[PDB]
């Protein structure tokens, strides 16, 4: 309940870091393409772990991160559904995007 | 060999 | 931390590991590494922060409102009684929405934990949902955006009239 | 934005607008689904839509 | 199977008998057009190359286009049996149609609601 | 409320008693501070609305509008500094005073417990607006625009005054707390139907409707940037606020006296969004988009469901912000070339790269890009209507399509394409107008983060 | 591109452009180079056959019949050179073709990084300011009073004078600026 | 400095995310919900120690 | 690092 | 006030002197000036140009407005907001409108017809339905436990 | 492709990767595509499905092989048509490493996944020879037919604009007619009936 | 942007190459300033093909209104140079 | 197949309709019939979290397969024998269904030649 979710969220954190840099003065100096490629590669490697744990036990989660707004009788949250579909597609897309970046 | 690349004023 | 009697969570009977090969599981060792490297410093930060909480500890309470005559006990035109009764009705209305939300959450969680066998093993939550939804419908539904206590009262009254006329008849 | 990466080509902006248009025609059905599920089930979550 | 033009799929001007014309009146017209166009081109380039220019180049053809599509309409509009009928339909036809649509649908609904036989199992929010 | 209004008054002596050079800085800064002070109204820790006196109050519906009205003043002041730079000190002070009076009267209107104060001020907001339009507009149609704007509104408002006086003579008070607890079914009759018409048509002309909307584009086109901003953002919201407040005493006549207006709104939405395609004037495009958007507010308010009121409030706030933003953006390029035609300047992404991101983000908020609050309103209104009749989504969806279409057309034919090389007068972007776009946008991000504030009384 | 088309199109020009389009569409059909060479020899034979036909009535009739035949059996997806109208890279670089006057708004800080360039630029601008009036009068004094114009520009007859209306042909941004 | 990016962009983010998860998302109800783990005849449940009886013998 | 040839077949890198 | 009423559009031209003045205003050769018919729809003296788009222009000529493919003083088509290269095209096609529509709709109709045909004449396998146990899983699939199912029984054949 | 020519001799690595891609796109057993498309074809030819859909799906697999071979021919097996100056370089490691990673994928990933995934559905695994080998037969016949057609277009006869190809070459005319009939009506209505006739006039 | 930059001498050399490979011409009497129709005894239908070959060689297209004006190969060189912004 | 050429033409009446099978009682022949036995109990299949589509009298080899896949990880190439057993049982079930189909087809022939 911890490692899985930790990685599922750290993937997004990594995908975001390049964009938060793009709104900073670092982008002038650092090599941004290589930075983004490395971040994507590391996101892919991290995502490999949920994939393993699912291949093993075949458990899938429902993860509610942030409660946005409660409209009367109807709640809205940023909920994630890490099933076979989502995990496998995440890993595959991250591999392909890692390649496309180079 | 190198050439001047024309660009608008991005100072502002 | 959070009550089970409100957000019940079954005990999660877990199966034991039955390794049947010689290769190592890359998840148990990665998991020990992740524990030692992440959970320990985080747990320590948390111990420190909870200690600083224990120091200069603070309390806060839950606001209890007493009961005041409903609008039935109010007169036509008396805006004081009506104001109090209507503020109450709005309080209870918000509370009923939050109840319905609690129930929807219980239903979602049940369906998720069960999985494929959710038509079974998840009919009690669906039944509670149907029940409270029927009720909510019958006491808050067809009111407009200007819902108040008089409108709920008129709705209750027409419903009881129709039912009493379906009972008187056929007797 | 990516199709229209070269915003001098009046033939790339056309394709981008094209894609926008078709995918919004699809958004119409997506929104129809959202509305139906918000009225008949009261939740946009899948765990509650499954019933 | 030879080409047949259409208002969108037009004629490529190579199957038009008006280009394969050596008539001197037609050629005089072409020359007059080129003269007008060159006059305007020079009048535009004498500004586009004026180094004592600090402002854009005003285009009166565009100004006329806009003045005609917005402000020259009503003065040059007179009612007619066609204008009036097209306006009447365009205004009050879709409204009538959608009115009867909504009215029928909602009467049927409210009928079922008062009667029963229509279920709203989990409608909670409307 | 006095703590928000009296500072807005003292702003006037601050405007006049100030040195010609420091008159803009002082007023701008103190207006920002007043926008800050207005944030206490969000301290609602209960379901008991804030009553400060027998006259001033603020519910979850009026608080967002009040904060928006207090926040738009400094933005208008800023936008109104590039023009007026060559005008005399006294004229600048008079402009600033007009804007301050508008702010004050609007805060009053939204804080009013009684409908007669609301009406007096609803009408008083015509004098400064008309003055701004006809005195600082640039073309000759100023005057016809001001005439339309005055007389549509007055011909609509007079019956409203008659109906308010009738309600007074029948009930004893025009207070909004009293008229909500002391209410009675309106017997269905032609008299009460005409009462409904009187109570509604003034606001419907101010939202506006489709059939009566010609006063808006004339004004926006012929109005200086500040007038356009305040008009679009607030002086239309005025009608929706009025309808929401006054529709409690018109029950149940709203069930069958609405079909005409729901229908006109749903159809004129399509008509106006389509106009926004074959439109040479950028300001007219923005105005017709505003009409298309307010049609949804009218329909929603007509069906009077909770989801409906909520979506209407969200769409009001978001549309105000984004339309003020789009008018600022348009006037930016106008100040360079002095033309309102969207075809002349059509490669501005090769000179103003940053200002284009503002165009992009606005046109994305104009259309419903989620999780924008411009989208949550449209979505909940669509849902309310679908519940009303499942055949509304057809028109809603074709409107969605047309909306994406003309917003993309705007930004493409304005920024993207080949640059107009003869436009040597395309000075880079001013820090001031950039701050303007930033101040219009960031609040949208923040609201999207916290939508609980702009829901309304229903939630 | 650099030249302005004439008032009308002569007959020989029509025939040459038909020849060109036919050979291109035939290259598009005949993808392989040998096939194309063969059928192009055939096409040149078909043209050269009626090459000394002196009459015009029959010349234009043959030309129109050929245009018809070309519109028929016309490759729907003919080859189009990438940088040419209808090609992949037609205006792909028209977004980096920033004009020169965008430097008159540059900040002295941005300028101090390219001093030599801006000295040269001021030299050029002086050149232009000097040559303006002379080329203007050169234009106004040699406009044929016949009343019909031609859209073509004259050269700098007098020595020391620069050719009229040159600042937009010269100073033209490059064709692949990066 | 061979691949310190790993630390700087993975370890600290994991620290903050583990904090968030473990002390806010958990410690709140119905935030993380896991489909129940598969149980098989012949397995040994851990908490209860229960032993699922094996399957009846196949005729094949 | 290549040598751009004209009408000729170029040599290839073992890689 | 930059342009005077004698340089702006106006009412329908009925005197040939006014037609000449209009075709001069619009920088058009008189013989090539055709005003929209006097239907009362608001055009006035504005030219009526051929209904051709801006694709059919010469893409090489150094147009002044290179993106619209117009020149400085050129008259603007009333419907240019639609006939730009980002919009409707009226370019000639190698095939004719009629033939194109015929082929397309014939393809679509033949497809629908053959779909209905194959629907009436499906393709299945020489096999029977799938026999599920426990009364086709009535306890599963959400069946009332307290109430007893219908005994659908499956045999070994 | 008409100006590409042989790419084996002049880009062996890119060419091998392209061939691997085209194969995986086709069946080519035991690559990534096979492990799905095989079962797709089996399920469609082993279920109560519309016969026309089945038929055109098989035809479309054949056509997949066909245009894969079209690429492989006009880009990898003919003789040059591209300009005479050669500025070719495919040695930069940014070009080679991602492509070869994707190649390892295209080769082994279907096996890996299909063996690591849980069993979701129940595949029908007992069908006549002429259905379990049908995808491969289809792809092979497509390859052969395209090979013959192209070796034929190498000849010195003159190609023509047959009406059954102008329909394919031109996206079936769908754009050519819709993209200029529907916007025409939309944008002419928006002006005539919506803007002028009503708002500016009536 | 992997192609070697274009230089005048190279343009001239390649043009004269393409021309020498044209069987209706004599390499010996070939040079720049040479006219196709007068010095080299050619006709317009051959100049068309000459320009076509220039195109297929350099990989871009030359419109007919300008191609019609190309008779001396130095004109071809100067056109290809003004189109590709070479100055040395 | 050819089961379609015999139905859609050439006496449809005497060929089966897949929707209605069986259309004859089980006692029309086969005096006694051993109703098929399902090894696995409902609780086993619920605990193992199977899909309704997977509980079709062949769930016990499937359970052994999933158990092998769990225990033999990350050795996903093992458990190939259990896959074969599940596939075999499913093949036998498909054979039985084919048998029902052909049985009904042959019964239809009787009604043709009995009349
Ligand atoms: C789960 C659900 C989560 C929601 C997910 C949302 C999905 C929707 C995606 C929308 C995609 C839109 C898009 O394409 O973005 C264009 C945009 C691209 O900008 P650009 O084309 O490179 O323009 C650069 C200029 O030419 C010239 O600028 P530059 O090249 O010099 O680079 C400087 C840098 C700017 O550097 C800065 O200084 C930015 C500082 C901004 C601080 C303000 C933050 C606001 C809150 C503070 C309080 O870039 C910018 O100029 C952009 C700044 C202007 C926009 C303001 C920043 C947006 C913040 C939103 C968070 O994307 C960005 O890079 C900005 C961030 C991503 C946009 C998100 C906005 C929507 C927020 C939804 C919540
Ligand atoms: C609203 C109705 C406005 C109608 C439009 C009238 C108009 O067109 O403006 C004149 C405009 C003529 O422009 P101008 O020739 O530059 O004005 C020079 C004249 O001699 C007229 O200006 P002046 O130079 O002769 O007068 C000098 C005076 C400037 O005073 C004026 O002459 C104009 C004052 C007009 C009253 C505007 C107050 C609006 C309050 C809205 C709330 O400078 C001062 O010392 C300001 C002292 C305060 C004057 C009273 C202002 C209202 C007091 C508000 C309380 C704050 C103080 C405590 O046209
Ligand atoms: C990054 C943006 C994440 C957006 C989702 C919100 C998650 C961050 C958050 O809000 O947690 C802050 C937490 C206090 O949260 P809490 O007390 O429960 O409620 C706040 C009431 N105003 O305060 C803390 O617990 C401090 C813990 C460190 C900060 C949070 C660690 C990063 C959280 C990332 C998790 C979400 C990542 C996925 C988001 C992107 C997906 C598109
Ligand atoms: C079952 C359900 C399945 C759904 C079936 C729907 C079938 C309809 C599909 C097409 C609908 C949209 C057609 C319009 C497409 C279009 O016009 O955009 C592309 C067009 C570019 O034209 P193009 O030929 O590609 O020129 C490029 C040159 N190489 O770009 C243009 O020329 C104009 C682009 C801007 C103006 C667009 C027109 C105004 C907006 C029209 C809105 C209404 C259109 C959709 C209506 C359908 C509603 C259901």
């Amino acid at each position: 309940m911890n490692i899985f979710t930790t990685s599922i969220l750290l993937i997004f954190i990594l995908l975001l870091s390049p964009i938060l840099i793009s709104m900073s003065n670092l982008i002038k100096h650092i090599n941004f393409p290589l930075y983004t490629t490395t971040s994507i590669k590391f996101s892919f490697i991290i995502s490999l772990l949920p994939l393993l744990m699912f291949f093993h036990n075949n458990m899938e989660y429902m993860i509610t991160t942030w409660h946005w707004v409660t409209m009367n009788s109807m709640e809205l949250k940023m909920s994630f559904k890490t099933d076979f579909f989502s995990i496998l597609f995440t890993s595959v897309a991250l591999f392909v995007t890692w390649s496309i970046m180079q | 060999k190198r050439l001047f690349v024309v660009k608008p004023s991005l100072y502002y | 931390s959070w009550d089970k009697d409100v957000y019940p969570e079954p005990p999660s009977r877990t199966p034991a590991p039955s390794p049947q090969t010689s290769l190592p599981n890359p998840i148990t060792y990665l998991t020990k590494a992740y524990d030692l490297v992440v959970d320990w410093p985080v747990t320590l930060v948390r111990e420190f922060i909870e200690r600083q909480h224990a120091k200069n500890r603070t309390y806060y309470y839950h606001r209890q409102y007493r009961r005041v005559p409903d609008i039935t006990e109010c007169k036509e035109g008396d805006v004081l009684c009506i104001y109090e009764a209507e503020m109450q009705w709005r309080r209870d209305f918000k509370v009923d929405q939050e109840i319905m939300n609690i129930i929807q959450e219980r239903l979602k969680a049940c369906q998720q934990r069960e999985g494929e066998n959710y038509q079974q093993n998840c009919a009690k939550e669906l039944e509670q949902f149907t029940k409270v939804t029927k009720a909510y419908q019958d006491r808050y539904l067809d009111l407009g955006a200007y819902y108040s206590a008089r409108k709920c009262l008129a709705k209750q009254k027409q419903r009881m009239l129709e039912e009493r006329k379906a009972a008187r008849q056929e007797a | 934005l990516l199709i229209g990466w070269w915003y001098g080509r009046t033939d790339a902006n056309t394709a981008a607008l094209q894609a926008i248009l078709y995918n919004r025609i699809g958004d119409i059905g997506f929104i129809l689904a959202m509305v139906w599920f918000s009225l008949n089930m009261n939740s946009w979550e899948l765990q509650q839509i499954m019933f | 199977s030879k080409y047949k033009p259409a208002p969108l799929a037009t004629l490529p001007s190579t199957l038009d008998p008006a280009e394969y014309d050596v008539s001197p009146e037609t050629r005089r017209a072409q020359v007059e057009r080129l003269s007008i166009r060159a006059r305007l081109k020079r009048e535009y380039l004498l500004q586009y190359n004026d180094p004592k220019r600090v402002s854009h180049i005003e285009d009166p053809a565009l100004i006329r286009w806009t003045y005609a599509r917005s402000a020259n309409i009503y003065p040059n509009f007179r009612p007619t049996p066609k204008n009036s009928l097209l306006g009447a339909v365009a205004g009050f036809g879709p409204l009538i149609f959608w009115y009867y649509v909504f009215k029928t649908d909602r009467d049927r609904k409210e009928r079922l609601i008062q009667e029963g036989k229509l279920d709203r199992k989990f409608n909670i929010s409307y | 409320m006095l703590k928000i209004i009296l500072p807005s008054l003292m702003l006037l002596p601050l405007t006049w008693l100030s040195s010609p050079k420091k008159t803009w800085t002082n007023v701008t800064s103190y207006s920002f501070l007043i926008s800050l002070t207005s944030l206490t109204l969000l301290w609602q820790t209960d379901e008991n609305y804030k009553n400060f006196s027998n006259m001033f109050s603020s519910d979850p519906l009026s608080t967002p509008l009040i904060i928006l009205t207090a926040w738009l003043l400094p933005l208008m002041l800023m936008a109104s500094q590039n023009h007026l730079k060559k005008d005399n000190n006294v004229l600048q002070k008079l402009y600033i005073s007009m804007l301050i009076s508008l702010q004050i009267l609007l805060i009053m209107t939204f804080s009013a417990t009684e409908l007669i104060m609301f009406y007096i001020l609803f009408e008083a907001t015509l004098i400064p607006t008309l003055i701004i339009i006809t005195r600082w507009g640039n073309q000759t149609e100023r005057l016809n625009a001001g005439i339309y704007f005055l007389f549509y509104t007055l011909i609509g408002s007079i019956p409203l005054l008659i109906a308010l006086i009738l309600i007074q003579n029948h009930v004893g008070t025009l207070n909004l707390m009293i008229l909500s607890f002391t209410t009675h079914t309106l017997d269905a009759s032609w008299s009460n139907n005409l009462l409904w018409l009187a109570c509604m048509m003034a606001f419907l002309i101010k939202m506006p409707l489709y059939g009566v909307h010609l006063w808006l584009p004339k004004a926006h086109v012929e109005a200086p940037i500040a007038g356009s901003m305040i008009l679009a953002a607030i002086l239309l919201k005025l009608g929706s606020y009025g309808m929401i407040r006054i529709s409690i005493i018109l029950d149940p006549l709203t069930k069958y006296m609405a079909y005409p207006f729901i229908l006109l709104s749903l159809w004129g939405m399509i008509m106006t969004s389509s106009i926004c395609l074959r439109q040479t004037d950028l300001k007219s495009l923005i105005a017709y988009s505003s009409v298309s958007h307010m049609a949804l507010v009218i329909a929603s308010i007509m069906i009077q469901t909770p989801w409906s009121f909520m979506g209407a409030t969200m769409l009001m706030i978001a549309h105000g912000l984004t339309s003020s933003l789009l008018f600022c953006l348009a006037n930016s390029n106008y100040e360079r070339i002095h033309s309102r035609t969207m075809i002349m300047a059509r490669g501005l992404q090769m000179v103003f790269p940053l200002m284009a991101t503002w165009w992009l983000m606005a046109s994305l908020a104009n259309l419903a890009l989620p999780p924008s609050i411009n989208l949550m309103g449209e979505l909940f209104i669509t849902m309310s209507l679908f519940s009303w009749s499942n055949f509304t989504i057809i028109l809603m969806g074709i409107n969605i399509i047309i909306t994406g279409m003309y917003s993309m057309y705007m930004i493409i034919t304005t920024q993207r394409g080949k640059l107009t090389n003869h436009m040597i007068n395309l000075q880079p972007s001013h820090t001031r107008e950039l701050t303007l776009m930033a101040l219009h946008m960031i609040p949208l991000i923040l609201l999207t983060t916290s939508p609980k504030l702009i829901t309304g009384l229903t939630m | 591109a650099f030249c302005a088309p004439p008032a009308y199109l002569t007959h020989q020009q029509k025939v040459l452009r038909l020849y060109k389009r036919a050979l291109r569409h035939l290259e598009s059909w005949c993808i392989h180079r040998d096939k194309y060479r063969y059928f192009a020899c055939l096409m040149r034979a078909r043209f050269e056959e009626h090459k000394n036909e002196k009459d015009m009535m029959r010349a234009t009739q043959l030309l129109r019949e050929a245009e018809e035949e070309f519109w028929q059996n016309q490759h729907p997806q003919p080859y189009i050179f990438p940088d040419s109208p209808g090609g992949t890279s037609f205006e792909r670089y028209e977004c980096y073709k920033v004009p020169e006057w965008c430097l008159d708004y540059w900040h002295p800080s941005e300028k101090a990084m390219y001093p030599d360039y801006f000295s040269k630029r001021e030299q050029w601008k002086k050149l232009r300011m000097e040559s303006w009036d002379r080329e203007v009068k050169q234009l106004q004094e040699e406009t044929s009073p016949d009343g019909i114009m031609t859209e073509a520009l004259p050269p700098a007859r007098r020595e020391g004078d620069l050719p009229p209306l040159w600042w937009h042909i010269v100073t033209r941004p490059r064709e692949r600026p990066t | 400095r061979s691949s310190l990016f790993a630390v700087s962009h993975v370890l600290i983010p994991m620290w903050f995310v583990h904090y968030y998860v473990k002390y806010h998302m958990a410690t709140k109800p119905y935030t993380i919900v896991s489909s129940k783990p598969r149980i098989f005849p012949g397995d040994t449940i851990l908490e209860t120690g229960e032993v699922i009886p094996p399957m009846r013998d196949f005729p094949d | 690092h290549i040598q751009p040839r004209y009408r000729e077949f170029p040599q290839l890198t073992r890689s | 006030f930059h342009m005077t009423k004698d340089m702006l559009p106006g009412s329908y031209p009925r005197t040939p002197e006014e037609r000449a003045a209009a075709a001069k205003k619009y920088n058009m050769r008189v013989e090539d000036y055709e005003p929209y018919p006097d239907d009362g729809m608001g055009y006035g003296d504005y030219p009526m140009l051929p209904n051709r788009s801006q694709h059919e222009r010469d893409p090489w000529y150094q147009w002044d407005h290179s993106e619209l493919r117009m020149n400085w003083g050129e008259p603007i088509h009333w419907d240019l907001d639609m006939y730009i290269r980002n919009r409707v095209d009226t370019s000639p096609t190698p095939v004719s409108w009629d033939v194109m529509c015929k082929h397309l709709f014939g393809f679509v109709a033949f497809m629908v017809f053959m779909f209905w045909v194959g629907h009436v004449f499906p393709s299945y396998q020489p096999v029977g339905p799938k026999q599920y146990p426990y009364n086709n899983l009535y306890l599963e699939r959400g069946g009332d436990p307290t109430k007893e199912p219908e005994p659908v029984v499956h045999y070994d054949i | 492709i008409r100006k590409m020519g042989n790419i084996t001799k002049i880009m062996p690595f890119t060419s091998s990767c392209l061939v691997i891609g085209s194969l995986a796109l086709t069946g080519m057993p035991f690559l990534t595509g096979f492990y799905s498309k095989d079962l797709i074809i089996e399920a469609i030819n082993t279920c109560n499905t519309n016969a026309w859909a089945l038929l055109i799906t098989l035809i479309a697999t054949s056509m997949t092989a066909m245009y894969s071979m079209r690429i492989i021919y006009f880009v990898t097996m003919t003789k040059p048509r591209f300009p005479p100056l050669i500025s070719i370089n495919e040695n930069d490691p940014d070009l080679m490493n991602p492509i070869k990673r994707l190649a390892f994928g295209s080769i082994f990933a279907g096996f890996v996944i299909s063996y690591n995934i849980p069993p979701t559905s129940i595949p029908v695994l007992t069908m006549p020879w002429f259905l379990k080998t049908t995808a491969l037969i289809i792809s092979v016949l497509g390859f052969l037919i395209a090979l013959e057609l192209n070796n034929l277009t190498m000849k010195l006869s003159m190609n023509k604009a047959n009406p059954y190809s102008s329909f394919s070459t031109l996206l079936g005319f769908f754009p050519s007619i819709i993209h200029r009939i529907t916007p025409m009506k939309s944008l002419n209505l928006s002006l005539k009936t919506s803007l002028t006739l009503l708002d500016l006039i009536w | 942007s992997d192609a070697p930059p274009l230089t005048l001498d190279g343009i001239k050399d390649r043009v004269l190459y393409v021309l020498k490979l044209y069987d209706k011409i004599d390499p010996e009497k070939l040079s720049v300033n040479s006219h196709f129709m007068k010095d080299l005894g050619l006709d317009s239908l051959d100049q068309v093909e000459i320009i076509m070959a220039m195109e297929d060689e350099f990989g871009f297209e030359i419109p007919d209104i300008d191609a019609e004006k190309l008779m001396c190969p130095q004109e071809i060189v100067d056109y290809i140079a003004d189109k590709k912004d070479v100055y040395e | 197949g050819a089961h379609l050429t015999r139905r859609y033409l050439w006496d449809a009446s005497v060929e089966p309709d897949p929707e209605k099978i069986p259309s004859f009682p089980p006692d029309l022949g086969f005096p006694e019939r051993k109703e098929r036995v399902m090894v696995a109990t409902q609780q086993e299949m619920m605990d193992a979290q199977l899909t309704l589509q997977q509980r079709d009298y062949c769930a016990h080899y499937l359970i052994r397969l999933l158990k092998c896949k769990r225990d033999s990880f990350p050795n996903f190439l093992a458990c190939k024998h259990e896959q074969h057993d599940w596939d075999y049982c499913e093949h036998l079930d498909y054979v039985k269904r084919m048998k029902e189909f052909e049985r009904e087809r042959r019964l239809l022939q009787r009604k043709k030649r009995r009349a």
